């Protein structure tokens, strides 16, 4: 459930009546196989300091 | 929708 | 320091006739978010320039003429409420190691998760960095007292919030004002506030007052997807 711990999602969380919640990512990111983590799909994704990582 | 224009250009802007 | 040399890549400096007007936040290559009060007094402006990047020779600095400024219909000059402005740059900035946008979060995520992060990062103006302790929702009505005024807009407790504390004036309020209040969550920074009454502003001790960005997310997205209209300063309906 998204209401608690953000559904364990790294970024966005969507609730569903039947099955479990699904996680999503902000524009410029994409969901990995674990279904919760988001990886950049652009060189300069929003909200990340390049320097600290390069 | 309708927006109110307060200034047309920076040079003619008064506020 | 979170940001290198205290210079966050999403920070924007707004200049008019080359003089410091206010600060702002890049949210994508063409849009910048600032405060509406930055446009309360306009006289003899020859331009409005957004400066981004490394500022403290030529190294990674970009400037952009601001094509348009949009403020909400609910904003009233002199009142500390609905203090937000959306700026459209004439041409997109080029993203680099020193020019990166801050994420505008989804409303639900911001309200359910970001609103509960204890500290946030505020950037101001040379670039300054400052970690601030957000004032919980329960104490909002009380922290907003100094900002309160008779006959002002309703629900200031809903559209504005407090964080940190200021005890004395500092020569940095210009670019500080309208600047970003960012919140970190699992590796990514998000826009959660806009400096309305910042630290280092005024002499009297006061809480930092910020516009609650989550209340304007839908409005901002509506503006960004709308068909372009003529004019450099416009009031758009809110909601």
């Amino acid at each position: 459930i998204c209401v608690n711990e953000n559904g364990g999602c790294e970024q966005y969380c969507s609730d569903h009546t039947g099955t479990k919640r699904s996680c999503r990512c902000h524009e410029g990111y994409s969901l990995l196989a674990d279904g919760v983590s988001c990886t950049p799909t652009v060189e300069y994704p929003c909200g990340k300091i390049p320097i600290l990582e390069k | 929708e309708e927006w109110e224009v307060l200034c047309w250009t920076w040079e003619t802007c008064e506020r | 320091k979170v940001c290198p040399k205290g210079e966050c890549p999403w920070q924007v400096l707004l200049l008019v006739n080359g003089a410091q007007l206010c600060g702002g936040t890049l949210i994508n290559t063409i849009w910048v978010v600032s405060a509406a009060h930055c446009f309360d007094k306009i006289k003899n402006w020859r331009n409005l320039i957004a400066v981004l990047g490394e500022h403290d020779h030529d190294g990674d600095e970009q400037s952009r003429r601001v094509a348009q400024v949009i403020i909400p219909s609910t904003y009233v000059p002199g009142t500390t409420n609905h203090d937000i402005a959306l700026l459209r740059l004439h041409q997109p900035v080029v993203l680099t190691d020193h020019v990166v946008p801050l994420c505008l979060p989804e409303r639900t995520f911001s309200e359910r998760t970001l609103a509960f992060v204890r500290f946030s990062l505020v950037s101001g103006w040379t670039a300054l960095e400052l970690m601030v302790l957000n004032v919980p929702r329960l104490m909002t009505q009380d922290c907003l007292q100094q900002s309160r005024k008779v006959g002002d807009s309703p629900n200031i407790t809903e559209y504005m919030f407090c964080a940190g504390y200021s005890d004395g004036s500092k020569d940095s309020c210009k670019g500080d004002s309208g600047g970003p209040h960012a919140t970190h969550y699992r590796g990514t920074w998000y826009l959660t506030g806009i400096v309305s009454w910042g630290q280092g502003c005024a002499t009297v001790g006061h809480f930092g007052v910020y516009t609650r960005v989550s209340q304007y997310i839908e409005w901002l997205q509506k503006l960004m997807r709308s068909e372009p209209r003529p004019g450099v300063l416009l009031r758009a309906p809110f909601p």
